[PDB]
């Protein structure tokens, strides 16, 4: 398929992983009787193993020589849930948290006593800015054209050269 | 280092000169000794079993240093702890290797030193010219012709030595 | 020591992997990096590192994020005693998951 | 009281440390007492060729030591079989079994393998016999002593160049690329063409015949028609067998593109047509700038005028011809930034195009250059960033430089820091995070769960230069493109022949476990060029001392104050940087290796499988390639990896040593040597000695340079060991 | 080997005598005054 | 004012810490000081002595090392009257601290001021303006 | 007299080719060496030390 690969569902590989990874838990079942503790633990495992090679085989992933799936990240549609989408859940919470933090620390500058509030954090205010974090692109985009974001050059320290 | 007779002196001139004189007289001597096979099992290989790593050559025959060539490097290891005896603790009336500090350089020779007959500096110094020379001309004779310095020894005397 | 000790008695957390001494495995190499890691404080000095954090408080300066409470580098002596506790515990650990995958599998 | 000459403040320190100090500052000549700028130029130019001759004794020596004590003649009869002998081995501490087991390579003598690679060199340029490689060796001894009599020669009172001869740099530039680059390459496409191609084809051609054997039977008759193509007519048989008239062409000049099949290495023809044409590009190049008839380019009005218009570079280049030009650090910086990538432009080349007969299937050799000539260019391109330091500390005028790009460099020296900090910062954190990912999953009994990132953009160029494995269909891989039909007539054939082939290092295939190390690369890339470009950048100041040019360049500390001054030199983020370059030259060199013996077996999927996490690199190349190189002694025996065997731990031994210098420091050890300094002078039999120099503690810089020389050492001999060892006595 | 002979005399002068001549004489060199 | 050789010393056992080869051959220092009291002290280079009441005088190899017990007899005992001397070994007497009279940190009168730089310390010329030139970096 | 005394005898018993028969030779060789070394550190010394 893409980049020379084979679709997870079809590689001999992936069914030849799968059938040794059960087969490993199936020597460890065989040692133990049927209602027993061990024994149940074990064949929960084993249910575990084939539900995650099932919903392997039928994702579009793609398995290489290996056996094992393969994520493809060059930005093709077709393969965008293995770094693009979830790509984009992280930039939503990793923004989230920075300007959670960023409203946070421009609180505390305001504040009578600046570094408390930075070892004590005011947990209501610090609530309502988590809260604030739900449309950062919007609020730190116009934050950045309503000239908040960026501070001048000629406001921020540098060393001599 | 230069002000103690070290370098192009004429104590080194006189020192290098007693030692080609010996040189010489050891060459010659060396000749004589192996023409007539008066050294001990000369062409014997010493085994690396008695004497120890030393002892090897890599001459793809034997792959040791034979006993010749031992023997007249002990030789030669004698007249060096003796020159090294000399050298640290020299005699009350010897000429020293290296003289003190401050000390006044005999003057050179020139292009000939007067000539004594007797048991003089300035024969000593000629004959030791001749020697040092003589050293250069044997080592060349040989390279040159390709033939062991000790058969041109032999070839220059007129095979009086063997 | 090194091929008779070490190399061959290091088989068991190297081979540990998808047994139950694979976590033996994962602190072997766990420990590993952290008592390398705890050279990066012992072979430097604060200096470097508090003009690298002028250049980060610059960054964060440009975004008006900078904390109120002034980013320095660790003291000198909190350096050395960070690559000392690193240093201890990395090479601890290292022997640790060492010792007890090898002797839980052969003992 | 009189060693170091060159300075009276060393000259009088009564100390131990004058000694260490006159050795460490001998070379830093700009620093010398009373230096003009005159001598200073002089004695560079003579050491110079000091350094050259150097550089001419050492291939003199390789050359002799080959021709005496090598088996050349017999590896040239059967290049594929013969070891190739380096050169003898006298040592009085062997035992007889150690004799014994050195005594390979056909010979009656112990003998060290050489992993240079040069009897594959020399047997690719022509050179048959010990007489000509004892003859190569004569000339450059000859050589070596033109270039000392040179050196002594331009330190004469008439022959000492001025200031206005070393600063002419449309002069230098003009015979450097003309002369020196491209005649030189003109000169050895003639060697090849008249030496190496006919003695490659069986045809003996010496300095006895060479005036008298034409390299091609039409002869410089096509050459002065026009009728260039006539050189490449009849070119080397697929039949051909190197160094012998059989499947042997007439050709002199080709572009078949890939690899002879038999030596596997670079078609001879396309090696001389190669450096005809970069030797003509060359020579061309070398026109360029203006001498003494009128014509070519000043570079003065060229770097004033490449300033653009829209502001964004400031006053752009102007005043920084005079800065490169009066600054020998700037011209430094640059020939080494320049030279490291081109060792590493040297390592990547030469193991996927080799040049030279029979290599590439030398493994050890292969294993050996690659990895010598990568920290070789680790240590260059760290030299150019600290040779950039310096010019910042030492050269460079802030009012000679306004807002050219220097100044403006430095002007934002904080946004370059930061983000050099962000993308180290990103890339430790993700490509660590998903090796740990994988490695705990693999534990957990999971290796499906590991995220796996295939290479598609390497792939993806791999394809568009014709590799059909990941089936992209790009350009070259794409039978009909503009890009294959174009290079079909000419070199497409050959190296579509050589790229889809599995049996060369050309393009080799690339997985999940290459691009998770590429990442480690970028991140160790990245991170090395941070601690040197904060270096570079934060050497004339920083908040934290903001007069740091007045102190120099090496310098312990500011002292306690303001919370704490170590390492604030730019030196010592040289110094920092050294490990980081020694830890990504690692990084390199274990791919490197651990990726060509999977592949030398025939086993590549064991680094493709094994590759992905940590443990894999450490049980399967660390601690599985060990065996041979850790039993080359043993209480059983020895064999001739003894040597690197005892290297090894030797290696280990020198780089613990140096976590001595580096993590111990200096009042402990000054308090020691007191307590020693009273034990002497109270001392019975023993106060009749005395020191001249007081015996003190290394200084703070000279321990930071000792744990760094040790670290080094140690890391270089215990992994040279480790890669030549493991490599020879796996053969694969 | 042609010239065996060399590496068994030069071997031990240059890795003996050469280092402690020429240590000798840098010992010199470096504590002297004048 | 200059150094009464005959001055009686604190009482000390001894130590390993004193003045080695160098204080008899390159230079010593000596400090003396007015104790009312006969009183124990450490000493900067080992152990404790204990000071006579009236005048002490010590020999010691470093000139730090007689201001740390200058700085002890001063915090501790309260004793102002300390005077540091460098003896060189020709047998020179070479008066040190307090310099004048009065001590460093209060002004006085005929102190010419050395290595005092007329403009602030980011005023100083660049290593490049300075190379190849003797002119001093200081402007 | 007392140092070459006791110097023969570490070199003899312990030295490379203490089991062979030329095991004094090698020892005293091996000590007369050691002489001489020494006794270059002595000069050296004294070239140095003393004016
Ligand atoms: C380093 C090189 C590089 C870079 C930066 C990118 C970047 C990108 N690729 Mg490309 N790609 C590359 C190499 C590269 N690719 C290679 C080597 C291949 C193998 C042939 C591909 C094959 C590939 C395919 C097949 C596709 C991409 C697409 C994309 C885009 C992803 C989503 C996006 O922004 O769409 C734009 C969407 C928005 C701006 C908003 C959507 C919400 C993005 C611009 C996709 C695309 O959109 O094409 C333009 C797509 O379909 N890439
Ligand atoms: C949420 C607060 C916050 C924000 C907005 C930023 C913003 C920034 N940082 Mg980060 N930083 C922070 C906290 C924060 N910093 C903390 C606490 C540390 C100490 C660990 C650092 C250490 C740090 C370094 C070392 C670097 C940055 C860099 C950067 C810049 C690049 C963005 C980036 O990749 O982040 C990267 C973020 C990190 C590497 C660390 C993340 C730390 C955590 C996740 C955030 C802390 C959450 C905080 C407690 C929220 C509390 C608020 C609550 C009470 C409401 C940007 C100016 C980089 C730079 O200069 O590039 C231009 C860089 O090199 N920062
Ligand atoms: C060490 C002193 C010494 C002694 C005892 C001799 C003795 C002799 N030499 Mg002479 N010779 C000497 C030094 C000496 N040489 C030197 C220094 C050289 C220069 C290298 C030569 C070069 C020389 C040649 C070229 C020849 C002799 C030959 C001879 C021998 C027979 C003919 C003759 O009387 O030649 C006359 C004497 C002399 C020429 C020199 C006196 C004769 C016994 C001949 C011989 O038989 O050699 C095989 C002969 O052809 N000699
Ligand atoms: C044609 C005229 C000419 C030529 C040939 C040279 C040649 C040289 N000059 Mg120059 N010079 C010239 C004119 C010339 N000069 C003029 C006119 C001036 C005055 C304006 C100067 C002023 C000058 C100065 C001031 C200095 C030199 C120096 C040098 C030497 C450079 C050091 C070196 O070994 O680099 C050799 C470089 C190459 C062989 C080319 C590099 C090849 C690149 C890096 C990669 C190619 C790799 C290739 C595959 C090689 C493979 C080898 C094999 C193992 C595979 C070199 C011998 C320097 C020196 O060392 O002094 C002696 C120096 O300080 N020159
Ligand atoms: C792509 C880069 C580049 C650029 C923009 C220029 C631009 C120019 N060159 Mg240069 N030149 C170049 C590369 C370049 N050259 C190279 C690679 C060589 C080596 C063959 C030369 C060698 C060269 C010479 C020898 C001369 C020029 C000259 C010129 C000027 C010719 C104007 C003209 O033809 O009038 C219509 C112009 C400023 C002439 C000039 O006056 O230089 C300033 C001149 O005499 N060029
Ligand atoms: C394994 C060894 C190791 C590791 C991991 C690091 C890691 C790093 N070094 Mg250091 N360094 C080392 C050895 C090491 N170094 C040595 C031996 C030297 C020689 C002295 C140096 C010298 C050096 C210098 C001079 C510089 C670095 C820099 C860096 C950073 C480069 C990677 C990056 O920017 O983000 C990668 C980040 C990481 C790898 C951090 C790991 C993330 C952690 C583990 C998260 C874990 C959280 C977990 C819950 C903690 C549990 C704690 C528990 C008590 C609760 C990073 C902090 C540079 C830097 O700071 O650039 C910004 C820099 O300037 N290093
Ligand atoms: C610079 C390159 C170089 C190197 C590293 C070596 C290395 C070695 N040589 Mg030498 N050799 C060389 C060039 C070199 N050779 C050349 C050009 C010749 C031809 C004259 C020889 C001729 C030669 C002989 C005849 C013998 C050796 C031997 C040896 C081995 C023992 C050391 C010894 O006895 O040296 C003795 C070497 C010499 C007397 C010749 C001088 C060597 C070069 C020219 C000196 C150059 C020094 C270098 C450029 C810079 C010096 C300063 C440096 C300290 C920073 C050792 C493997 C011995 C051997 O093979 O044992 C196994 C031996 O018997 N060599
Ligand atoms: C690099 C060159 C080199 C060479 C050629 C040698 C040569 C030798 N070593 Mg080795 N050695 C070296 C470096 C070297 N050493 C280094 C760097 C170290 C420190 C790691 C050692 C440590 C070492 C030990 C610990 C021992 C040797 C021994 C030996 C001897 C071999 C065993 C034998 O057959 O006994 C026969 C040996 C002799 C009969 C001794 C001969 C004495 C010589 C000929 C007198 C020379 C006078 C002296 C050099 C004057 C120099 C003054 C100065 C100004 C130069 C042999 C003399 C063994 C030994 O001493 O043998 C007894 C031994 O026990 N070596
Ligand atoms: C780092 C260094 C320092 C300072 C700066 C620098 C100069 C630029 C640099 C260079 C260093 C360099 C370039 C160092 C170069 C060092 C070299 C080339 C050393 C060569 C030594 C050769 C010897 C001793 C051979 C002697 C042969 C003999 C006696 C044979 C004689 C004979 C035989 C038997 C046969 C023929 C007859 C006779 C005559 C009898
Ligand atoms: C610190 C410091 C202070 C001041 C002084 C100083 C010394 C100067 C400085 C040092 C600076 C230093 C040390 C600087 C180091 C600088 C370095 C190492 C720069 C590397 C440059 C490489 C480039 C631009 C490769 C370009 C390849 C291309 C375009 C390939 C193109 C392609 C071709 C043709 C073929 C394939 C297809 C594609 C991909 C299209
Ligand atoms: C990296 C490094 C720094 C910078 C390191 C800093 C500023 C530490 C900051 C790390 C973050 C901010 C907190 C660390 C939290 C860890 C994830 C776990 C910490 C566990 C305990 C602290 C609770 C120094 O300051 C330093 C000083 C002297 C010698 C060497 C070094 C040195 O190596």
């Amino acid at each position: 398929d893409v980049a020379g690969l084979t679709p997870c569902g079809e590689s001999k590989e992936f069914a030849r992983r799968l059938d040794g990874s059960v087969k490993k838990l199936q020597t460890r079942l065989s040692k133990y009787e049927a209602g027993t503790p061990p024994a149940l633990a074990l064949q929960k495992q084993i249910d575990k193993t084939k539900n995650r090679f099932d919903r392997y085989g039928k994702a579009g992933l793609l398995c290489g020589t290996d056996g094992l799936p393969h994520l493809i990240t060059d930005g093709r549609w077709t393969h965008s849930g293995e770094f693009v989408i979830p790509g984009l859940l992280f930039l939503y919470v990793a923004g989230w948290i920075g300007w959670v933090g960023r409203s946070y620390v421009l609180f505390a500058r305001t504040a009578d006593k600046p570094t408390e509030k930075e070892i004590i954090i005011d947990v209501p205010v610090a609530l309502s800015f988590v809260s604030t974090g739900f449309i950062w692109p919007f609020s730190a985009f116009k934050e950045f054209t309503s000239g908040n974001l960026i501070v001048p050059a000629d406001e921020i320290t540098v060393s001599p050269r | 280092f230069g002000g103690r007779g070290l370098g192009v002196t004429v104590n080194a001139e006189r020192w290098n000169g007693r030692h080609a004189m010996f040189g010489i007289f050891a060459m010659v001597m060396t000749s004589y000794m192996k023409g007539h096979g008066l050294i001990p099992d000369a062409d014997k290989v010493l085994d690396i079993a008695q004497w120890g790593p030393l002892a090897a050559v890599w001459d793809g025959a034997g792959n040791g240093i034979s006993n010749e060539r031992a023997i007249i490097l002990i030789a030669h290891v004698h007249v060096l702890v003796v020159s090294v005896i000399a050298a640290i603790a020299p005699f009350g009336f010897q000429d020293t290797l290296v003289k003190e500090k401050g000390y006044t350089p005999e003057s050179p020779a020139g292009l000939i030193p007067p000539f004594k007959t007797g048991l003089t500096a300035e024969a000593e110094l000629i004959n030791g010219r001749l020697a040092m020379l003589g050293v250069i001309s044997i080592v060349t004779a040989s390279l040159f012709t390709g033939t062991s310095v000790v058969d041109t020894i032999n070839l220059g005397m007129g095979k009086i030595l063997y | 020591w090194l091929r008779d000790f070490l190399w061959a008695q290091a088989s068991q957390v190297i081979q540990s992997y998808g047994s139950a001494l694979s976590a033996y495995g994962l602190i072997f190499l766990g420990a590993h990096f952290i008592w390398a890691f705890s050279l990066m404080f012992l072979f430097s000095g604060r200096g470097y590192w508090q003009e690298l954090i002028e250049s980060i408080v610059w960054a964060h300066n440009k975004l008006n994020v900078a904390p109120a409470i002034q980013p320095r580098a660790l003291s000198i002596t909190q350096g050395r005693a960070v690559g000392l506790a690193h240093y201890l515990l990395g090479g601890i650990g290292t022997t640790w998951a060492f010792f007890l995958a090898r002797i839980i599998s052969v003992g | 009281t009189k060693f170091p000459k060159f300075s009276q403040a060393l000259a009088q320190d009564p100390a131990t440390r004058r000694i260490w100090y006159g050795l460490a500052t001998a070379h830093d000549l700009e620093s010398h007492d009373g230096m003009t700028e005159e001598n200073l130029y002089q004695k560079i130019f003579a050491s110079h060729f000091g350094h050259l001759a150097v550089i001419f004794l050492w291939t003199s020596g390789n050359l002799f030591h080959v021709a005496w004590q090598g088996n050349f003649e017999q590896w040239v009869l059967n290049p594929l079989k013969v070891k190739p002998i380096a050169h003898a081995i006298w040592d009085p501490h062997f035992g007889q079994p150690a004799v014994k087991a050195f005594t390979k390579g056909g010979v009656s003598y112990p003998v060290n393998i050489a992993t240079s690679g040069v009897y594959h060199w020399w047997y690719t340029i022509g050179m048959r016999s010990n007489t000509d490689l004892y003859a190569g060796s004569l000339f450059l001894l000859f050589l070596a002593g033109v270039f000392l009599f040179a050196g002594w020669l331009h330190l004469q009172p008439k022959f000492r160049p001025g200031l206005s001869w070393f600063k002419n740099n449309e002069s230098r530039l003009n015979h450097h690329l003309s002369g020196l680059f491209g005649f030189s390459s003109l000169a050895w496409s003639a060697h090849l063409i008249h030496v190496a191609i006919p003695e490659a084809r069986g045809q003996h051609v010496c300095w006895d015949n060479f005036t008298k054997v034409a390299p091609h039977p039409a002869g410089l008759q096509p050459f002065f028609t026009g009728n260039w193509g006539a050189y490449a007519a009849s070119p080397d048989t697929t039949n051909h067998i190197f160094g012998t008239s059989e499947g042997a062409g007439t050709a002199i000049l080709t572009f078949l593109g890939g690899f002879h099949p038999q030596t596997q290495a670079l078609w001879l023809t396309d090696i001389a047509h190669h450096h005809l044409a970069i030797g003509v590009v060359f020579i061309f190049a070398g026109h360029m700038y203006r001498t003494n008839w009128g014509i070519g380019h000043s570079l003065k009005e060229i770097l004033d005028a490449h300033r653009p218009p829209g502001g964004r570079l400031g006053a752009g280049h102007k005043g920084i011809f005079e800065t490169l030009t009066n600054s020998l650090h700037f011209q430094l910086g640059l020939a080494l930034a320049s030279l490291g990538v081109i060792t590493s432009l040297v390592a990547q080349h030469m193991y996927a195009l080799p040049s030279y007969a029979f290599i590439a299937k030398d493994y050890v050799t292969q294993s050996a250059l690659y990895t010598h000539h990568q920290y070789i260019a680790g240590f260059l391109m760290v030299g150019a960033f600290a040779h950039g330091a310096i010019f910042f500390v030492r050269d460079y005028d802030p009012e000679q430089n306004k807002n050219n790009v220097l100044a403006r460099i430095l002007d934002h020296k904080e946004a370059i820091i930061s983000h050099l900090s962000w993308v180290s910062l990103f890339l430790g954190f993700h490509t660590l995070g998903i090796y740990v990912h994988n490695d705990v999953v693999v534990a957990f009994g999971t290796p499906e769960k590991q995220i796996l990132v295939e290479p598609v953009f390497a792939q993806w160029i791999q394809a568009s230069s014709g590799k059909a494995l990941y089936g992209f269909d790009v350009l070259l891989s794409s039978t009909n493109s503009v890009a294959a039909n174009a290079s079909s007539n000419i070199w497409l054939p050959g190296w579509l022949e050589a790229i889809n082939s599995g049996k060369n290092s050309l393009f080799l295939p690339i997985g999940p476990g290459d691009f998770l190390i590429h990442h480690a690369i970028a991140l160790a890339l990245h991170t090395t060029t941070l601690i040197l470009v904060k270096g570079a950048l934060d050497a004339r100041g920083s908040k934290l001392m903001p007069d740091k040019k007045d102190f120099g360049y090496a310098f312990p500390c500011d002292g306690p104050g303001r919370g704490g001054t170590c390492d604030i030199s730019a030196w010592d983020a040289f110094y920092l940087s050294m490990f980081w370059m020694l830890n990504t030259i690692g990084w390199v060199t274990f791919y490197w290796h651990w990726k060509h013996i999977t592949i030398w077996q025939g086993n590549a999927g064991q680094f493709n499988e094994s590759s992905t996490y940590i443990m894999g690199w450490l049980r399967d190349y660390l601690w599985l390639n060990s065996s041979p190189l850790i039993n080359g002694y043993n209480p059983f025996g020895m064999n001739s990896l003894s040597v690197w065997s005892w290297m090894f731990l030797f290696g280990h031994l020198i780089w613990a040593t140096g976590f001595m210098f580096l993590i111990s420091w200096r009042g402990y050890w000054q308090e020691l040597i007191e307590t020693l300094v009273w034990a002497h002078e109270r001392t019975p039999l023993a106060n009749l000695v005395r020191w001249k120099d007081k015996p003190v503690a290394l200084s703070i810089v000279q321990a930071r340079l000792v744990g760094l020389i040790h670290f080094t050492a140690g890391y270089i001999f215990t992994y040279a060991a480790f890669v030549i060892a493991s490599t020879t006595g796996k053969f694969g | 080997m042609t010239a065996a002979y060399l590496p068994s005399i030069l071997v031990p002068i240059i890795g003996l005598i050469f280092p402690g001549l020429v240590m000798a004489f840098a010992f010199i060199y470096i504590e002297q005054d004048e | 004012e200059t150094l009464n050789l005959q001055i009686p010393s604190p009482t000390f056992e001894g130590s390993t810490g004193g003045w080695l080869r160098a204080a008899e051959v390159e230079e010593k220092y000596a400090i003396t000081w007015t104790s009312p009291k006969e009183q124990v002290f450490e000493m900067p280079t080992g152990g404790a002595a204990i000071m006579r009441q009236g005048e002490n005088l010590l020999y010691l190899a470093r000139k730090e090392q007689c201001l740390a017990l200058a700085t002890q007899v001063k915090n501790s005992f309260k004793i102002t009257d300390y005077k540091v001397y460098r003896i060189f070994p020709s047998g020179e007497v070479q008066y040190l601290h307090p310099k004048d009279g009065v001590f460093p940190e209060k002004v006085n009168a005929g102190r010419v001021g050395v290595g005092n730089v007329s403009h602030s310390i980011g005023k100083n010329l660049n290593p490049a303006q300075i190379k190849f030139t003797s002119k001093s970096f200081n402007g | 007299l007392t140092h070459g005394y006791f110097l023969v005898g570490p070199f003899y018993k312990l030295g490379p080719l203490r089991n062979s028969d030329v095991a004094l030779l090698s020892g005293f060789f091996s000590a007369l060496g050691l002489i001489v070394i020494l006794v270059a550190c002595l000069t050296i010394y004294g070239v140095v030390s003393f004016e």
